[PDB]
């Protein structure tokens, strides 16, 4: 599962290039979600002679 | 005598990348201007006062 994306800072109107000043996203993590199933049981009997 | 050898003439040039909402044209020669002999030239004094 990604998450959200993000919050990019505007220029400063007169720094055209040599350098933007634009924000550095990071590249966003996928995040891992595993599942883990449990096991439950039940028994009975009975004698044939009852 | 007084003769400039060269071995590029002018040239020019242009990039894109790796740049940056910008292009660039760039001109590079290769040249200069030599004294053969000892002289042959003479200019002033025109001097200050």
């Amino acid at each position: 599962v990604e998450p959200d994306a993000g919050k990019a800072t505007w220029v400063a109107a007169s720094t055209y290039g040599t350098d933007t000043t634009t924000g550095e996203e990071v590249k966003g993590a996928l995040k891992e979600i595993h599942f883990s199933t449990y096991k439950l049981a039940a028994k009975s009997f009975i004698t044939d002679e009852t | 005598n007084f003769v400039m050898p060269r071995q590029r003439a002018v040239t020019v040039e242009r990039e894109r990348q790796a740049g940056k909402q910008r292009d660039a044209y760039y001109v590079t020669q290769r040249v200069n201007l030599q004294r053969y002999f000892a002289n042959g030239v003479v200019s002033g004094t025109y001097a200050a006062s």
